């Protein structure tokens, strides 16, 4: 996709929220958990996002859903140490 | 009476706002920098009902 | 019709109206009206066609 | 339970006048001395400009004295000296303030055109609020006896009313007067009491003031400031670093001018308060406090009444506000000389190795640390510093997918900038792609551009999705394509059609591919023959895919190997079969709606490689021989200097008018200018001869000259008429024409007389093409300052009204037909069919299904399509009543920024306008903007009557005409001057023509229609376009239109106040919000306003947007007295305070925020 990008806005509308929702998968690439699902082949997190949105997989419901699922994850497994601050106060 | 309906009767709308008219047209001691943006401002931006407010003024 | 229009009607009256249109601020006197006149056109240390 | 008290997010700005708490508030010291720095020591002095206690330490974490150094006291003050240890851009922040003794008034809110202090105290301002406050006419304060509220008495007047009562009625002069005055008046009982008087039997010879004023003392008691803060008794002070005094080179201190401005301020101000202390004659003092008034007036603004000097300069003293009245330099840029790149792709640039290698500094740090290579960050400085070869491979990484955007000077439209795949090359210039080459208006004389690195990750995503070249294919301006093939190219392609008979030519056939092999190996040659060959087609239909079609087509040899670059579809060969000239584009127009992006990028690079390197191979040159001069030239040239001849001497005998044979033998010049024209065309056209088998044929010229003339190549017939033909009719000075035109051409000798007649045609040219450069871009600014805050937003809205659409016709008198003005456009409402159904409701017109309206006759020639101009949108656009027309095929997405690409698609053609009943030109352009009235408007039936005289010339007058029927008359003002159109008793219909003359805007909109005066602003301002052959879609001319309208005027009675001229905007959501609200006789009917382009961008909700382009000193101050602010929607306010765009990769932003300030 590193000459349109145009097949990309045929699976999401709006070339701006096409900007939008590839930067935020570029974004957890370049910072945190990586795990492309496209193989890599020498491509900048730039437009290897680009790659699955055209691929069609990583839109902007599924990154919300497994944002959702990651803060589930995040959240109920270490919710141990939460509720024992929560008894710190009473 | 004079400078009220010499300014208007002139200014319609002297085209290329031809500053270098009206200011010799006009009484008391000239060549100052006080009474120069009191003409500056009336002439555009607000036209037409600007030009009542310049008289009353 | 220039006539007609001209406030002035002696050499007085004129020198001294010159000398407020020139300097409108100070009193216009005898010496002043005149010699500022004359330091206009009549001067070879004020004027020059070379 | 928010209440947070820092520094978060804000949702908008407030404006207004501030108490004297107000500025103590942001107090952290009050300056006392003129002082600023020691002569000796170089140190900020105790209560000076620049005080250490007050505002900030010097340095950054030692205090003044030095009892404190490092970081152990950064929140302790230290104890010689009050010095608050933190950081030295807190004397960048930190206010302060002064307390003078004597009011002073705010010179802004004195003399600002109209005096805000005096017409909200309905009091003169240079005649009354002048001598009143400059100790010489004392004013009253309110009196129950003989005196009345704010009469101006003498000394003598004073003292004898004074003596007539007093002590009852006591009223001071000066500033504290006006204090007191101001303080006194209360706008509650003022506000009903002139409601009560100014509405009692009084027709339309009072309503002026009376609605002005009640309005204007209604919003200043609304805006929650009190009068008071209009004179100000504590002035503050601006932070020391922003009015710095710094050590130059060798001595020599530079500083601000505002430090002259405090420094006598602070001096006038102490020694005022030190004559209220000693003895006080009032003479003395009262100067002083004059000279007060005179320092702090030039210190908040200079302009204005003789300037303060001083300071050794004879130029006058930047005071604040020159500071803030009336280009962003950026980190990560660089520049340089642009170089042709053939071996390029439509998506890469020749970027520099060591331009690059500076410009992505901080990208090799990052990349050499996270390998290895380089241990820390500063021996990765030193390892690139020390440029060592490895470094080179790390740039390659890091330039890998990282795209640079490129910029061009004059940036007339979209397309100035774009963005591009660096590509390493060993050079010091910067290479460009031979295609977008044309969109910058860029050629190679030296021309140079800058680039910019996306730094942000979404600033990538951006390059890449919406700058990248690869997206921009077509124009913004018009459908059809921006990259299209040039000059070498097109000459190229040219070269490879172009069928020339025999000479190695015959019809022995093949397939395709092999006529390459055929071609190399000499034998046959490359123009012929025609020859036949088989031709494998492709197309589909219906359900799409595609559908082979071999068959056997007579072409040439360039025909059938430029057919491998052909993409999959297309009807083939056909596309060949014709040559290369303006079908060049075209080819490329139908590949990418019919194809798609890719496969029509990929097409271009290939028809770009093909037309270069098949025109080197033809070596196309320019010999003296190749510009062939005609045989019959001296003979027609004697010709039309025989037929002068005679006129001369019939002009010497009399007979002919004498007065005009000058525009006579001018046509005789002109004729036979015409005939030499046409002669060097024919002949250099055809000849040839060749042979043919049994020989004796002709065709059409390979001289070279012509093949470009024939092939776009910047080749036009008349200079070519110049080159071998001859110079025709040349200007005078004084406008005229000379009776004697330049018999000779550029091919032979020029003699020095028509050389110093032709240097004026030069000069006037490079001169005119000198001022409308810069009146172009005169014209873009105003487009964009009215027009760049509309998006289109809410999606698809409803309404199916919308201006018919029809084929511009000339064809009355002169046959000229354009129907293409409908494509890319949503429908209003199935739009008939001689006999039923077709055309759907909303189905945007296709680029194959306005191919479509070809297949119903030309008995169709009308649409009624939705524009801009309709649509019941609110603050912005509906999509489906735009269109689509982009770089991008399909309708505009949805939060886009139709403004500014309306606007600069208008203006980049600009450069090719000539100035000047027809105007014509550039400023014909700008008067149909500015919506002005003509020099001699002709008039209009308002309702349609019987006309009939009223009074022949009975006032005054002068003629009049009296249209009457049904019910109530009309009594319209002719000025005898200018004649008639229509006799007695004859009836007219609704605004029909009187005076068979020029029509005017206003009178259109008012009476005709707004479909009617859109209409007539489109099509006319077309029609300047038309003569100057710029194409440009109707659309965004509509959407300049579309805002021009943007405001009405209501005349009824309604929640809004009948006389104010209200934009449709508030009152649409207003009258839907009232018909179910409570009663719909609560609101009034508005009426369509006509305002130009300047009148219409004068007007918006933004303060801040405002001070940008208008006078900011005007704006900021009204802005100021009542309570405004700006929250926070417009462009262009939101680009200075250095946000996020409400508009394009932005507006999801801020509409989540903007219906985030929903909860409070
Ligand atoms: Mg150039
Ligand atoms: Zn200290
Ligand atoms: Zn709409």
């Amino acid at each position: 996709a590193r000459v349109t990008v145009q097949d990309a806005v045929e699976k999401i509308g709006n070339r701006f929220d096409l900007v939008l929702v590839a930067a935020r998968r570029a974004r957890q690439m370049q910072v945190g958990g990586k795990d492309p699902l496209v193989p890599e082949e020498n491509d900048k997190t730039t437009v290897i996002a680009l790659r699955e949105i055209e691929e069609g997989l990583i839109n902007n419901q599924i990154l919300d859903v497994r944002e959702r699922q990651e803060q589930q994850e995040q959240e109920a497994a270490e919710l141990q140490a939460v509720t024992a601050i929560a008894e710190g106060r009473r | 009476q004079s400078q009220l309906k010499l300014l208007v009767t002139r200014g319609k709308e002297q085209g290329y706002l031809t500053y270098a008219e009206v200011n010799d047209h006009l009484p008391e001691d000239i060549v100052d920098s006080d009474q120069i943006e009191d003409i500056i401002q009336m002439i555009n931006d607000m036209g037409i009902q600007v030009m009542e407010e310049a008289p009353d003024a | 019709e220039t006539l007609r229009v001209d406030p002035t009607n002696d050499r007085l009256s004129a020198l001294v109206e010159i000398y407020r249109m020139m300097r409108p601020g100070e009193p216009p006197t005898r010496e002043a009206a005149e010699s500022l006149f004359e330091n206009l056109f009549f001067s070879e240390d004020r004027y020059d066609l070379s | 339970l928010k209440a947070q008290t820092k520094t978060e997010e804000f949702d908008a700005i407030k404006i207004a006048l501030a108490s004297p708490d107000m500025i103590r508030s942001w107090s952290f010291g009050e300056v006392k001395k003129p002082e600023t720095i020691n002569y000796r020591t170089f140190k900020p002095e105790r209560d000076g400009l620049f005080c250490a206690r007050i505002f900030g330490p010097v340095k950054d974490y030692e205090c003044l004295c030095g009892k404190y150094k490092r970081l152990k006291h950064r929140g302790v003050i230290c104890e010689k000296c009050g010095v608050e240890v933190t950081q030295t851009k807190v004397r960048r922040e930190r206010m302060g303030h002064i307390e003078l003794a004597s009011p002073t008034a705010h010179i802004w809110f004195l003399k600002s055109l109209p005096s805000r202090i005096g017409l909200l105290l309905d009091m003169p301002l240079r005649d009354i609020e002048r001598v009143l406050y400059f100790e010489s006419y004392v004013v009253i304060e309110g009196g129950m006896t003989n005196l009345e509220r704010q009469q101006i008495l003498t000394e003598e007047q004073y003292l004898d009313a004074l003596e007539e009562f007093g002590d009852e009625f006591d009223a001071k002069m000066g500033a504290e007067a006006i204090q007191a005055l101001l303080k006194s008046m209360d706008l509650e009982q003022e506000c009903e009491q002139l409601r009560e008087e100014l509405n009692e039997t009084n027709s339309e010879t009072k309503r002026k003031k009376l609605t002005k004023r009640i309005k204007l003392l209604e919003a200043f008691v609304q805006s929650g400031n009190k009068p008071e803060w209009m004179i100000l008794t504590v002035l503050p002070v601006l932070p020391p670093d922003l009015r710095p005094l710094v050590p130059l080179d060798g001595g020599r201190f530079a500083t601000s001018d505002l430090n002259d401005l405090y420094r006598r301020v602070i001096n006038r101000n102490n020694r005022l308060k030190r004559l209220l202390d000693l003895a006080a004659p009032d003479i003395i003092v009262r100067n002083e406090k004059r000279m007060l008034q005179e320092a702090v007036d030039a210190l908040l603004d200079n302009g204005r009444r003789g300037r303060a000097i001083t300071g050794s300069n004879k130029r006058p003293l930047k005071s604040l506000a020159d500071m803030i009245k009336g280009g962003k330099r950026v980190d990560y840029s660089g520049r340089s000389v642009i170089t042709v790149g053939p071996y390029l792709r439509l998506h890469q640039c020749g970027l520099p190795k060591k331009m690059a290698l500076e410009l992505f500094k901080p990208f090799i740090y990052g990349k050499l640390e996270l390998r290895g290579l380089a241990t820390t960050i500063k021996a990765a400085k030193k390892m690139v510093e020390r440029e060592e070869a490895v470094v080179w491979d790390i740039l390659d990484e890091v330039i890998r997918e990282h795209p640079v955007l490129l910029n061009r000077a004059p940036t007339l439209h979209r397309l100035g900038i774009q963005a591009f795949e660096p590509v390493l090359i060993e050079g010091k210039a910067i290479q460009l792609h031979p295609l977008v080459c044309a969109a910058y208006n860029a050629d190679f004389d030296g021309d140079q551009m800058a680039v910019h690195v996306p730094l942000t990750l979404e600033a990538q995503l951006e390059a890449r999705a919406l700058m990248m070249s690869t997206n921009n294919i077509l124009s913004p301006a018009n459908g059809e394509p921006i990259i299209v093939p040039s000059q070498d190219v097109v000459l190229g392609l040219y070269y490879m059609t172009r069928d020339c008979v025999n000479a190695k030519g015959e019809g022995m056939v093949l397939t395709g591919p092999k006529e390459a092999e055929r071609l190399y190996r000499s034998g046959l040659a490359s123009l012929h023959a025609r020859v036949k060959v088989r031709i494998t087609e492709y197309e589909k239909d219906a359900n799409g895919e595609l559908v082979a079609k071999t068959s056997l087509k007579d072409t040439t040899v360039g025909r059938a190997i430029l057919w491998m670059i052909v993409p999959k579809g297309l009807p083939y060969s056909i596309v060949n079969q014709a040559l290369g000239k303006k079908a060049i584009s075209k080819m490329l127009n139908t590949c990418y709606r019919i194809l798609g992006l890719k496969p029509t990028v990929i097409f271009a690079d290939q028809i770009m490689y093909t037309g270069f390197a098949y025109a080197a191979r033809s070596g196309a040159s320019v010999g003296i021989d190749d510009m062939v001069i005609p045989e019959k030239k001296h003979e027609i040239i004697s010709e039309a200097e025989a037929e002068v001849a005679e006129i001369q001497e019939q002009f010497q005998s009399g007979l002919v008018t004498a007065g005009e044979r000058y525009n006579k033998v001018i046509d005789i010049w002109a004729a036979a200018n015409d005939r030499v024209s046409k002669a060097m065309m024919d002949n250099l056209q055809t000849e040839t001869v060749i042979n043919r088998d049994g020989q004796e044929e002709k065709q059409v010229s390979f001289n070279s000259i012509y093949m470009m003339a024939d092939s776009g190549a910047r080749g036009s017939a008349a200079q070519i008429r110049q080159l071998a033909g001859m110079r025709g009719l040349m200007a005078k000075p004084d406008g005229s024409i000379i009776e004697t035109p330049i018999t000779a051409n550029f091919r032979e000798g020029l003699n020095v007389l028509q050389y110093f007649i032709s240097t004026h045609g030069a000069r006037k040219g490079l001169a005119d093409t000198a001022l409308k450069t810069a009146n172009s871009g005169y014209l873009t600014r105003r487009l964009v300052d009215v027009a760049q805050d509309l998006v289109v937003t809410e999606d698809d809205c409803g309404t199916h009204e919308g201006i018919m659409m029809t084929p511009v016709i000339e064809g009355g008198d002169v046959k000229e037909p354009l129907r293409d003005r409908v494509l890319g456009r949503v429908t209003a409402e199935d739009v008939l069919k001689p006999g039923t159904a077709d055309i759907l409701v909303p189905r945007n017109t296709l680029l194959h299904e306005q191919w479509c309206d070809l297949l119903e006759e030309n008995s169709v020639d009308a649409v009624k399509v939705r524009s801009v101009v309709s649509c019941d949108t609110d603050f912005g656009v509906c999509a489906h009543c735009y269109g689509r027309d982009l770089a991008r095929g399909h309708i505009i997405n949805k939060g886009e920024a139709i403004g500014v690409i309306a606007a600069q698609s208008i203006g980049e053609p600009g450069t090719q306008l000539t100035m000047r009943d027809i105007t014509g030109g550039l400023p014909r352009v700008a008067d149909l903007f500015e919506a002005r009235r003509p020099k001699e408007p002709a008039i209009l039936a308002e309702i349609s009557g019987i006309v009939s005289f009223g009074k022949e010339t009975k006032g005054k007058r002068r003629l009049v005409i009296t249209p009457v029927d049904g019910s109530d008359p009309y009594e319209e003002m002719i000025p005898k001057w200018r004649q008639l159109n229509v006799f007695e008793g004859e009836r007219v219909e609704r605004g029909d023509v009187i005076s068979d003359g020029p029509e005017a805007p206003h009178d259109i909109l008012r009476l005709r229609g707004v479909h009617a005066v859109t209409r007539y602003i489109v099509n006319e301002v077309q029609d300047v376009y038309r003569l100057q052959g710029v194409k440009i879609n109707d659309k965004h001319i509509e959407v300049i239109v579309r805002q021009m309208l943007r405001k009405a005027t209501i005349v009824n009675a309604g929640s809004s106040d009948f006389l104010e001229g209200e934009q449709v905007e508030y009152s649409r959501v207003k009258i839907a919000n009232r018909e179910l609200e409570a009663n719909g006789k609560v609101g009034a009917t508005y009426s369509r306003d006509l305002l130009g382009i300047t009148k219409a961008s004068l007007a918006t909700e933004s303060f801040i947007s405002a001070a940008s382009f208008q006078e900011t000193t005007r704006v900021l101050t009204e802005a100021a007295v009542a309570g405004k602010r700006d929250e926070l929607r417009g462009l262009k306010e939101n680009v200075i305070v250095g946000r996020l765009i409400p508009a394009g990769t932005g507006y999801a932003y801020h509409q989540d925020r903007m219906r985030r300030r929903a909860a409070g």
